């Protein structure tokens, strides 16, 4: 028996032995995320520790077979993932210390409360306290308090823990044959071995910048338009040439500028296409929202939801009797078990969120035929690109009236289309310089380019330069504002949200193109198009088996990510944005600060 | 005297697919109005002869084989398959003349903690001949290593057990399967007036 043949029978034994432990570990994690009990949180970690102990055991057993001997492309990829030494490449105490600081960062982030100096009896945490302020408040001082308090309280507690988090994670990456931790994360996009489709960890930094360089003109005009509107909501607070203060940006971190729509709406006299009143006034329930969702995917050529999904998914707030987590999630427990956890409210936002997470399930139901190690998105940004394509098609007013939530007499002016694209722009393009600048800083910090004496000093140099945002109050190195965001404090890579935004519009344009769509790209509903469905299905089933570049070609017909579909989606807004800045200044001076 | 078909179908416990069982039926009248007059089955696909004129037919003796397999692997109880079960657990001949029956048994063959009794063979050197049966528990040699009666690196215990949980999908759910093989011979049993 050859080295390849032994590795194959090892993968055979592994798949059937991993399927049963992953289900037990995922069911235990479902028993906690739907039923917060101390019996289920210990049931969670015991099945989760057994799963990790099984992995680190099998990780070494995968190293029994040297990768250089394998010519089968599938078995080679699977053995590669299992041999990832990962956290096991650290010493016992350093690895144990690393696990401790990862939970505390998650803890002080999830349990950090800021207290009002005016009313010290009222102390709020991020959700719902601080986020509600940063999203709804219009008082400059009130938004300044909420923005700064979270960074001077939670972020300051995170500062020493993040310094140690970088050096310990760097010890893991270099011992795993990587340049830094940012190199480790960029390895998700790496394709090594396939002729003509290779893609290096350095290739990501090059391409994201080349596409970001071409993203600047649209964002520069959206910035100047939003800036002038914000000068009206905060007079004598914003310079018409300077950057936008970080606390007036819609949420705690400026990630999405959605909440500025009430301020930046082009034509506020128009009736919004928000059918939230229609959903509540028609006695719709959580069942109707998700059964209507399933109807969407089937009418495109995709399979139904399993009966296990129907009886076992949690689609409502579990009431006062059952305390649970309510983060909208789509569960793939394996062994043909697919579920969606969501404390659904009868609102338009949930009708689009139901289509997002159910898009994940259809992706999960498709690649379930792949082996256990290849049941995953082509890269980290593929799954969320699928979830948003449903949100895009389901948001069109033609789709709203085809379901019965929008009246047939809704007239689609060039104003209501500009209202919608501006609505989509504040949340989509506004987060791209944010996402890039964030990961760009993290990549440099892991690379050692930003010494600890100028972490926050360099952080805001890129904030004013790249995204166009200025701090409202001066921050020294005692703060750790990067770690004040969930993904940074919870060890989540962030470049996947930039790459998903580019993937999703390549998908949507090609799928609407296959659906013979003719009008504006934003006006496209994919329903009733069984042709475009099988087109997308050709990619969903591949999982992680095929290289992400190859899987991208089967739907879009391209080898690399492209920004032109994103540009073409926002083309009616970009020309109208050029007009609205005819007597306004595009661009920003990096030197203006809302202080002395 | 009636043929005891209910003794192979309505039986309490069923065997594992790797160690399946057979039951030979001889001289007795055969009432097949129990099977075709029943929407209870999840498969009911015949081979070699129709599903209705089997009432008026006679065979030397009929062989009823029964076992339990996951919902997905019922696909392999057909002539000429090459899955894990068809190759290492229960192989059918290309000249198979008979019917395959199957019905979901999640309520009685799947438990909360998982019914690990039902097993299947994953490793075996050489395929199975049609209607062959192997109860071997020998430590399978996957590499060039002697196993010395011990399992581990390049030596894998061949049997794997289904973990039948009642919340699995239709594919990973237990399905009791009974296969009715028909033996023809020039010798002088199972008719049905
Ligand atoms: C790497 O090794 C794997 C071994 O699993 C190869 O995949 C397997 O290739 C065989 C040969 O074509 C496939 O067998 C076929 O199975 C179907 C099942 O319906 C049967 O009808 C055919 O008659 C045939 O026996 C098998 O399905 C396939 N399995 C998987 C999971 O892909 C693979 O081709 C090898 N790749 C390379 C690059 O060497
Ligand atoms: C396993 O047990 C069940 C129930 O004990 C058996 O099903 C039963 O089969 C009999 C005969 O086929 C059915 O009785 C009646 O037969 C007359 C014949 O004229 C027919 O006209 C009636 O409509 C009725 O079918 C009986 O209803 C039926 N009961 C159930 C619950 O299905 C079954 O035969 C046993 N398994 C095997 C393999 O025999
Ligand atoms: C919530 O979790 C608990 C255990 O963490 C589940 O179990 C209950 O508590 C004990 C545990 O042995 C049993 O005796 C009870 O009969 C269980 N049920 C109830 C209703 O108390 C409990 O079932 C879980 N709840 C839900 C709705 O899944
Ligand atoms: C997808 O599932 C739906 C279930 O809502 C199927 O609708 C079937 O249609 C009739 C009329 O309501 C029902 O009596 C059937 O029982 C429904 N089937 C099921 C399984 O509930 C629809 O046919 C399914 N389509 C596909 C392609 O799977
Ligand atoms: C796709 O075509 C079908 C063809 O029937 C349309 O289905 C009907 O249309 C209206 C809403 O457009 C519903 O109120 C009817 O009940 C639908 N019929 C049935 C039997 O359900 C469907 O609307 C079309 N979808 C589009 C154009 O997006
Ligand atoms: C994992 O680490 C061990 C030493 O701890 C080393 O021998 C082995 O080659 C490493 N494997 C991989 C895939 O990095
Ligand atoms: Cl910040
Ligand atoms: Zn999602």
């Amino acid at each position: 028996s050859t080295i390849e043949e032994q590795a194959k029978t090892f993968l055979d034994k592994f798949n059937h032995e991993a399927e049963d432990l992953f289900y037990q570990s995922s069911l235990a994690s479902w028993n906690y995320n739907t039923n917060i009990t101390e019996e289920n949180v210990q049931n969670m970690n015991n099945a989760g520790d057994k799963w990790s102990a099984f992995l680190k055991e099998q990780s070494t057993l995968a190293q029994m077979y040297p990768l250089q001997e394998i010519q089968n492309l599938t078995v080679k990829l699977q053995l590669q993932a299992l041999q990832q030494n990962g956290s096991s490449v650290l010493s016992e105490d350093k690895s144990k210390r690393l696990n401790t600081i990862l939970n505390t960062m998650s803890t002080i982030y999830s349990t950090g409360k800021v207290c009002n100096p005016d009313n010290p009896q009222e102390c709020l945490l991020l959700e719902p306290g601080l986020n509600e302020i940063m999203a709804n408040s219009l008082d400059y001082n009130e938004r300044l308090w909420a923005w700064e308090s979270w960074r001077s309280e939670v972020g300051k507690q995170l500062r020493p823990l993040y310094e140690e988090y970088v050096v310990l994670k760097n010890e893991m990456a270099r011992a795993n044959h990587y340049e830094d931790y940012g190199d480790y994360w960029r390895g998700d996009y790496e394709v090594n071995g396939v002729d003509g489709y290779d893609y290096s960890r350095g290739q990501l930094i090059e391409d994201v910048e080349h596409t970001f360089e071409e993203i600047k003109p649209l964002y520069e005009h959206l910035h100047a338009y939003v800036r002038a509107k914000l000068m009206n909501a905060y007079p004598s607070y914003i310079s018409p040439i300077g950057c936008l203060p970080a606390h007036l940006l819609g949420d705690m971190w400026g990630r999405f500028w959605t909440n500025l729509y009430s301020l930046t709406v082009p034509f506020g006299q128009k009736p919004n296409i928000d059918v939230t009143d229609a959903m509540v006034d028609q006695a719709w329930d959580a069942q109707r929202i998700f059964k209507e969702a399933e109807k969407f995917f089937v009418s495109v050529g995709l399979p139904n939801m399993t009966q296990g999904f129907w009886e076992n998914s949690m689609l409502t707030d579990p009431g006062n009797v059952q305390k649970a987590v309510c983060h909208p999630t789509a569960w793939d427990l394996g062994k043909g078990d697919f579920r969606i956890l969501m404390c659904t409210k009868v609102t338009m936002d949930d009708f689009l969120t139901a289509h997002h997470e159910m898009g994940h399930i259809q992706y999960d139901m498709a690649y379930a035929a792949q082996p256990f190690l290849l049941r995953n998105g082509a890269n980290e940004g593929f799954h969320e690109a699928v979830g948003e394509i449903m949100s895009l098609s389901a948001a069109t007013p033609k789709h709203l009236k085809s379901i019965g939530l929008l009246s047939p007499d809704f007239q689609e002016d060039n104003e209501t289309e500009i209202n919608f694209l501006l609505k989509q722009a504040l949340t989509i393009v506004g987060t791209l310089p944010f996402t890039y600048m964030l990961e760009k800083w993290r990549w440099m910090v892991f690379k050692g380019e930003i010494p600890k004496d100028q972490w926050m000093k360099k952080w805001w140099e890129m904030k004013r330069e790249i995204v166009g945002v200025v701090e409202p109050v001066p921050h020294d190195e005692t703060y750790c504002d990067p770690a004040s965001l969930f993904h940074v404090s919870n060890d989540y890579s962030f470049i996947r949200y930039y790459t998903r935004t580019l993937y999703q519009f390549q998908f949507q344009e090609a799928l609407c193109q296959a659906a013979k769509h003719e009008g504006p790209l934003h006006k496209c509903d994919i329903s009733n198009s069984t042709e475009a469905g099988q087109k997308l299905f050709n990619m969903l089933r591949l999982g992680k088996s095929e290289p992400w570049t190859l899987a991208l070609e089967n739907v879009v017909g391209a080898k690399n990510m492209n920004v032109r579909p994103l540009l073409n989606y926002f083309e009616p807004l970009f020309t109208w944005l050029k007009d609205q800045n005819k007597n306004s200044f595009v661009g920003w001076s990096t030197d203006w600060s809302p202080y002395a | 005297n009636l043929c005891p078909f209910g003794e192979v179908f309505n039986a309490t416990k069923f065997p594992s697919v790797y160690a399946w069982e057979r039951k030979k039926i001889s001289n007795c009248v055969a009432d097949y109005s129990v099977l075709y007059n029943s929407t209870f089955f999840s498969t009911f696909k015949c081979y070699g002869v129709s599903a209705t004129k089997l009432n008026d037919l006679c065979f030397s003796n009929v062989y009823a084989d029964s076992f339990v397999v996951k919902g997905d692997d019922v696909r392999q109880i057909a002539p000429g398959q090459t899955g894990v079960i068809a190759d290492y657990n229960y192989k059918l001949p290309d000249d198979f003349m008979g019917c395959v029956l199957a019905w979901n048994t999640r309520n009685i063959d799947a438990t909360s903690t998982g019914n690990y009794n039902y097993k299947y063979r994953l490793f075996r050197k050489s395929k199975l001949k049609p209607f062959e049966r192997d109860i071997s528990t020998e430590i399978y040699q996957a590499g060039n290593k002697p196993c010395n009666g011990v399992a581990g690196s390049n030596c894998y215990s061949p049997l794997q057990s289904y973990g039948f949980r009642p919340t699995y999908g239709v594919g990973h759910q237990p399905y009791r399967v009974v296969v009715l093989s028909f033996e023809l011979l020039n010798a002088p049993t199972v008719c049905g007036p």
